[PDB]
């Protein structure tokens, strides 16, 4: 409908955490 | 005898009751058929609204409907800015009526709810302005857009002259989208709804107003390209002060000022034996179809008078004093045409609007040019 | 008194309005005026369009040149020689000049 | 208005009337007409009806220059002073910037100085909105119709308004004007009454020379002998012999048909005898008298001749020399634009096809002013000198490169006469 | 060169074409297409955790993206990462590429207000300091605390205006920034051609292939071909004086008489007495005057007898007889 307009912007783990503790103290 | 024609010059039409139709939800308060209004020019088709809209609101409940010509903007804002002049208000205007989303705020009334209908008057101005699909398509796309929830809707009531308008839409768009569909179109009238509202228009009716089928013959014949039938009484007005000035007649008197000098009168352009051959001297040169100088056609000109001794060869400055001769009556016209070495320079380039059909025959009767041909 | 150096450049092919004015207040205003065209061009008057040239009063005067060569011998001398007294040299100096212009081995 | 007070000035020392002195001042272009005498009705009744009838309507007139209709108008709004309405010279060239106009209309209403945007937005607001008167004369419209024609949709969209107190008047160039620069939506509004104005006829060309020649033909002047003074010693007599006013009538409405060239041909034949006259006797400037044919001859054909013919004979050797080069590249190539070096090939190659001859001493002058010291040039001397000489003359032109070489050159008078004049 | 062309094919109005072709677009392959869509949902989940890393997400593949791209970004990913974090949800803001009308001056005065005006920026505000203002947010941008707070949308990144090399890098310095996630989608065979190693070092773009041969009804809408003149004059005579309907009739017989080409137009002089024979044309200028409102339109031709003949082909003109003449 509003495709046309151009840029309308709109307001609409066991595992993981033991990534989280290796990659932020390697970067 | 001057009252009766000093007052000459001076619902109605059969073209409102197409409109009422059309506008079938405006007496209801809901909202209308979907209008795109057209004309071929001159169809009294700037005036047709004009006259529907001012009878609305003659008629018509709040009443605040406006409307505003697309003259001179060349931008899509300060139209937004026309319908606020019918609040007599104050607010921050310049972003409210710039952006698409900016316009969806202002459409929210304030005393009794009567909804708001746009008339954009001339949008063929903004049509025909800058590149199509860059800025007047968008402009054009961004106005036609209705999907608000509400049925206080911007009902756009829009004109143009050319037809090529529809299929400039985007395929979207021609998907039965907005003020689209109605294509209404106004054929222009012959003589046989216009020449009746000249009638009505005579409602106080002088005695001779003139025969009437002579004005009925003035309607059909000037009906071959016409639009305007009160301008075209603006040219019986003219002439019915001919018989105001002497104490269809000037139509006669305004087309042979037009047709004469190709058949006739190109003789009376060319008193002189030496113009006659001045004048056959331009075609020769226009063998070579080139910028037809004043020195080109002088190059021909001395170089056939030194072979035929019709006459001395005269003056460049002859030459030119004597192509002006054909220049006012309206045969040759000159311009100042291009050429590109130094500067935007500007040699003179001739044009004739003799044929050579009409050339042969004034030439036969002359044995002089004959050596030339 | 107007003064006009190359009056040809004013003579473009767009607006041409500067001439326009001066050359109607010939014809309306009661304040004597008096246009000088200098220019360079010589066919100026093709170079002028057909409602300026009719404001125009057609009067032209062409420069003239040395047409012999007698001519500018007789403008040197003229220009080297000096009437007024001032100088014991200059009776002296205004034979030097005319004995130098009189001889053609000179 | 202002100033006019400061262009009086006092001590003005008797000057010398003439006798042609008070010709020139009936013959100055100032001071009912002959020639459009009905045509001036057609108007003033196209204008009456509106203007007592309180209307807005069109009217257009057009016609070479030099037939009155910068004239004719201003003597229908004349008389109408004696019987609403606000006057206004709009002129085309006199604006600077197309929308200039805009100003001064709303100028012209109440003395304010707005925008040429806010303007017309004021403009558009008074000819929809007032209860009920404008003539407004629109010059010269070549000039106003230039850009996109946006402005001249304004000028006849105001008068489609029955609430429009305004009445135009266009005066245009060519009635071909709304046919082929404007719409067919503006020429629409043009209407069609469109009132040709033809030139004048030499009958009516000497019954416009007598207005101005009223009561100062074959007249009588005071005049004492020692001053030159004439007053409207002897009392002499001049006249005009109306053969060579005839004569100056039979040219003028045959080739331009102008109201401004028959008086200002006149003019100028007058001042011929001015200083004919000065001549023979010398009153400076501090038994009956005439104006012959032969003034008119002279005068008439001093619009016409030339010089350039003269020009070119009376210029330098080299100048001479090199248009006989040039034209001497253009039978032999039959191009008529030829590359800049083969001229400087071909002014050596001219020096010896000559033979041993007056060209030695030529030769020896035309690469080394003398001094043969310095010698050897490779082209003639001054040869950008005469090039440049050439150049703005306009007899040559010259197509701008920095190569000095294959810079094209081309004539821009007939090479025939340049044939011509250089055979003397 | 007897070549077949596109003159030669038999010809579909405006509302036949896109009725049928909406038709096909919402009626063809339909079940495989959702299978398909169902089939690729179980990715979401990994998108959602490599774009914690910053990364700029690029989808490439046939077929149009932008249905794809508008479910993904704004129902599925805008509210997971704002429950994820701990209030509005995350600010989307898309950029229509296949819209030729985006600038970089306008985008980017969006972008400094949709990111924080926690300083007076406008004072940077100077002439070209649009990399300047950038730089100046950059740097401040490294030492923030690391969280998504907004991500932006770039459709057909080929487009007609953001493949445009001064917008380019603008996009180049913003995917360096950690607070923002870019997920963009281009359609072109040579989109890697856009890069270098310069940009692609701010970009570290990723791919992943989506290919669901969708139509791309929105991104046919500014394109055009000979769809969207032997069509543009035929509604014109529609609305016009009925004179001009009879004299184009006689235009067009004895112009069809002998492709529609010059050979087969007819002089002037002999049109003008024919026209005069059904008491129709008066004389030169009466017929010229409403023959110059079919030149206006280029809607007949003239080439040199005086040949006046219409640009449109044979098969054209009889369908110009048969429909609207008649
Ligand atoms: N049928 C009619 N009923 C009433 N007045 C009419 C009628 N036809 C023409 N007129 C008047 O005559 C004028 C002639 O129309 P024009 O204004 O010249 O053309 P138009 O109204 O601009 O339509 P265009 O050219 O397509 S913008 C109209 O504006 C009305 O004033
Ligand atoms: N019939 C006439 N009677 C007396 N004087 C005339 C007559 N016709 C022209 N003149 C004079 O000659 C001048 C010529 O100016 P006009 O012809 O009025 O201007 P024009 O014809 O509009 O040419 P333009 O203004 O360049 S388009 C006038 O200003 C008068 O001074």
């Amino acid at each position: 409908a509003d495709a046309q307009r151009s840029h309308y912007t709109v307001y609409p783990e066991k595992r993981w955490e033991l990534y989280h503790q290796l990659h932020s103290h390697f970067h | 005898k001057a009252l009766l024609q000093k007052s000459s010059e001076l619902a109605r039409t059969a073209e409102y009751e197409q409109v009422m139709n059309f506008l079938a939800k405006a007496i209801s308060e809901h909202r209308s058929d979907s209008l795109y209004i057209t004309g071929p020019p001159g169809t009294g088709k700037t005036a047709q609204l004009d006259m529907i809209i001012r009878q609305k609101f003659q008629s018509l409940e709040s009443v605040a409907v406006t409307s505003i010509n697309c003259i001179s903007l060349g931008e899509p804002s300060s139209i937004f800015q026309k319908i606020f002049d019918s609040f007599q208000d104050l607010n921050g205007p310049t972003l409210q009526i710039k952006n698409m989303q900016h316009l969806q705020k202002f459409l929210e009334p304030y005393h009794k709810k009567t909804t708001f209908v746009v008339v954009l008057d001339e949008m063929d101005r903004l049509l025909h302005a800058n590149t199509s699909e860059t800025q007047s398509v968008r402009t054009i796309l961004e106005l036609f857009l209705l999907a608000k929830l509400p049925t206080v809707s911007f009902v756009l009531i829009g004109m143009a002259n050319s037809l090529d308008m529809k299929d400039r839409f985007l395929s979207r768009l021609n998907l039965d989208r907005g003020l689209l569909p109605q294509t209404i179109v106004f054929q222009p009238y012959t003589a046989e709804q216009m020449y009746e509202i000249v009638i009505q228009k005579m409602s106080s009716l002088p005695t001779i107003i003139f025969q009437p089928m002579a004005i009925k013959f003035a309607a059909k014949k000037c009906a071959g390209n016409t639009g305007d039938l009160r301008k075209l009484f603006d040219v019986l007005r003219g002439s019915i002060e001919i018989y105001e000035l002497e104490k269809l007649n000037y139509i006669a008197k305004v087309f042979s000022k037009f047709v004469n000098n190709n058949s006739t009168r190109t003789r009376i352009a060319k008193l002189n034996i030496q113009q006659k051959l001045i004048l056959c001297t331009i075609i020769q040169s226009l063998k070579l179809n080139s910028d037809a100088t004043i020195d080109e056609s002088f190059d021909h000109y001395i170089k056939a008078i030194t072979k035929t001794d019709t006459l001395a060869p005269l003056q460049r400055n002859e030459f030119l004093e004597i192509c002006t001769i054909l220049e006012t009556c309206g045969l040759v016209s000159i311009k100042k045409t291009k050429c590109k070495g130094k500067t935007k320079r500007f040699v003179d380039k001739i044009d004739v609007d003799l044929d050579m059909r009409e050339f042969y025959d004034e030439m036969t009767k002359i044995s002089i040019l004959k050596p030339f041909l | 008194v107007f003064i006009f150096d190359e009056i040809d450049t004013f003579a473009g092919p767009v607006r041409q309005t500067l001439l326009y004015n001066l050359f109607d207040m010939v014809e309306h205003s009661r304040v004597p005026v008096c246009i000088f065209g200098c220019t360079t061009k010589l066919n100026i008057l093709e170079y002028l369009e057909k409602r300026v040239k009719s404001r125009f009063s057609q009067r032209v005067i062409y420069m003239p040149q040395i047409q012999n060569l007698d001519d500018m011998v007789d403008a040197v001398r003229n220009l080297l020689t000096v009437r007024s007294e001032i100088s014991p040299w200059v009776s002296q100096w205004n034979e030097t000049l005319e004995k130098e212009l009189s001889d053609p081995r000179s | 208005s202002r100033f006019e007070n400061k262009l009086k000035t006092t001590q003005k020392h008797q000057i010398v009337e003439t006798i042609f002195s008070k010709v020139k001042k009936q013959l100055n272009s100032s001071y009912y007409l002959p020639a459009r005498e009905n045509e001036f009705a057609s108007i003033y009744l196209s204008a009456y009806s509106a203007i007592e009838s309180d209307s807005a309507t069109t009217i257009y007139v057009a016609g070479t220059p030099g037939v009155g209709k910068t004239l004719t108008v201003r003597e229908v709004v004349k008389e109408l002073l004696s019987s609403d309405f606000l006057y206004v010279e709009i002129n085309g060239l006199k604006m600077v910037k197309p929308t200039d106009c805009y100003e001064t209309l709303w100028n012209k209403v109440s003395g304010e100085r707005l925008t040429w945007a806010a303007s017309m937005e004021s403009l558009e607001f008074y000819f929809k909105r007032v209860p009920k008167t404008i003539v407004v004369l629109l010059d010269e419209l070549d000039a106003m119709v230039t850009k996109s024609q946006d402005i001249m949709y304004n000028f006849f969209n105001w008068t489609t308004y029955e609430n429009a107190k305004l009445i135009v008047i266009a005066v245009a160039n060519t009635m071909d004007l709304p046919e082929r620069q404007l719409g067919n939506k503006i020429t629409s509004r043009i209407g069609f009454t469109r009132i040709m104005f033809t030139g004048y006829t030499h009958e009516e060309l000497k019954n416009i020379i007598d207005l101005r020649l009223k009561g100062l033909n074959d007249s009588f002047f005071y005049v004492d002998t020692k001053t030159g003074n004439a007053i409207l010693v002897r009392k002499v007599r001049l006249r005009m012999s109306a053969d060579a006013i005839e004569i100056a009538s039979r040219k003028v409405a045959s080739v331009s048909g102008d109201a401004r060239r028959a008086l200002k041909v006149c003019k100028r034949a007058a001042e011929i005898a001015e200083k004919h006259y000065m001549a023979k006797h010398g009153y400076g400037y501090d038994g009956v008298q005439t104006v012959h044919i032969t003034h008119v001859m002279k005068a008439l054909n001093e619009t016409l001749n030339s010089h350039v013919i003269t020009f070119m004979t009376r210029l330098s050797f080299t100048a001479k020399l090199f248009i006989y080069a040039l034209l001497n590249l253009m039978k032999k190539n039959g191009s008529q634009e030829q590359e800049l070096g083969d001229i400087v090939d071909e002014i050596k190659l001219l020096i010896e096809v000559n033979g041993s001859n007056f060209v030695m001493e030529i030769a020896k002058t035309l690469f080394q002013q003398g001094s043969d010291n310095i010698s050897e040039q490779l082209r003639i001397i001054s040869w950008d000198f005469v090039l440049n000489q050439l150049l703005d003359a306009g007899i040559l032109f010259k197509q701008t490169m920095k190569n000095d070489r294959i810079c094209c050159v081309k004539l821009n008078i007939s090479v025939e006469e340049a044939k011509r004049a250089m055979n003397e | 060169k007897s070549r077949h062309t596109m003159s030669m094919a038999p010809d579909v109005t405006r509302e036949e074409f896109s009725l049928v072709s909406n038709f096909f677009n919402e009626n063809f392959q339909k079940r495989p297409r959702q299978k398909l869509f169902e089939i690729q949902k179980k990715m979401f989940p990994q998108y959602w955790f490599e774009l914690t890393q910053g990364f700029s997400l690029l989808f490439y593949g046939v077929g149009s993206k932008r249905n794809f791209l508008e479910e993904f970004a704004i129902d599925y990913l805008s509210p997971k990462i704002a429950y994820s974090q701990l209030v509005n949800s995350i600010p989307c803001l898309i950029l229509n590429g296949y819209n030729p009308s985006c600038n970089y001056r306008d985008v980017f005065k969006e972008i400094t207000d949709l990111l924080v005006p926690a300083e007076l920026t406008r004072s940077e505000t100077k002439g070209n300091h649009v990399i300047l203002q950038i730089q100046k947010m950059i740097d401040f941008y490294k030492n923030q605390p690391l969280d998504i707070k907004l991500i932006l949308v770039v459709h057909n990144l080929d487009g007609p205006s953001i493949r445009k090399n001064t917008f380019q890098t603008m996009l180049s310095f913003l995917s360096v920034i950690r607070q923002i996630a870019i997920v963009a989608s281009t359609d072109h065979i040579y989109a890697p051609l856009l890069w270098d190693n310069m940009k692609a070092q701010n970009y570290n773009f990723v791919f992943h292939d989506i290919s669901n041969f969708e139509p791309s009804t929105v991104e046919s809408t500014f394109q055009d071909v000979m769809k969207m003149g032997a069509e543009g004059a035929k509604y014109v005579l529609q609305s016009l004086t009925v004179n001009s309907k009879k004299m184009y009739k006689l235009l067009i017989e004895t112009q069809m008489q002998n492709r529609g080409t010059q050979r087969t137009g007819v002089e002037l002089k002999l049109f003008n007495h024919l026209c005069a024979a059904d008491f129709i044309a008066s004389n030169e200028i009466a017929l010229r005057s409403m023959l110059r409102e079919f030149i206006e339109h280029k809607m007949a031709n003239i080439t040199k007898m005086e040949i006046i003949w219409v640009p449109y082909t044979y098969a054209e003109l009889e369908k110009l007889l048969k429909t609207v003449l008649n």
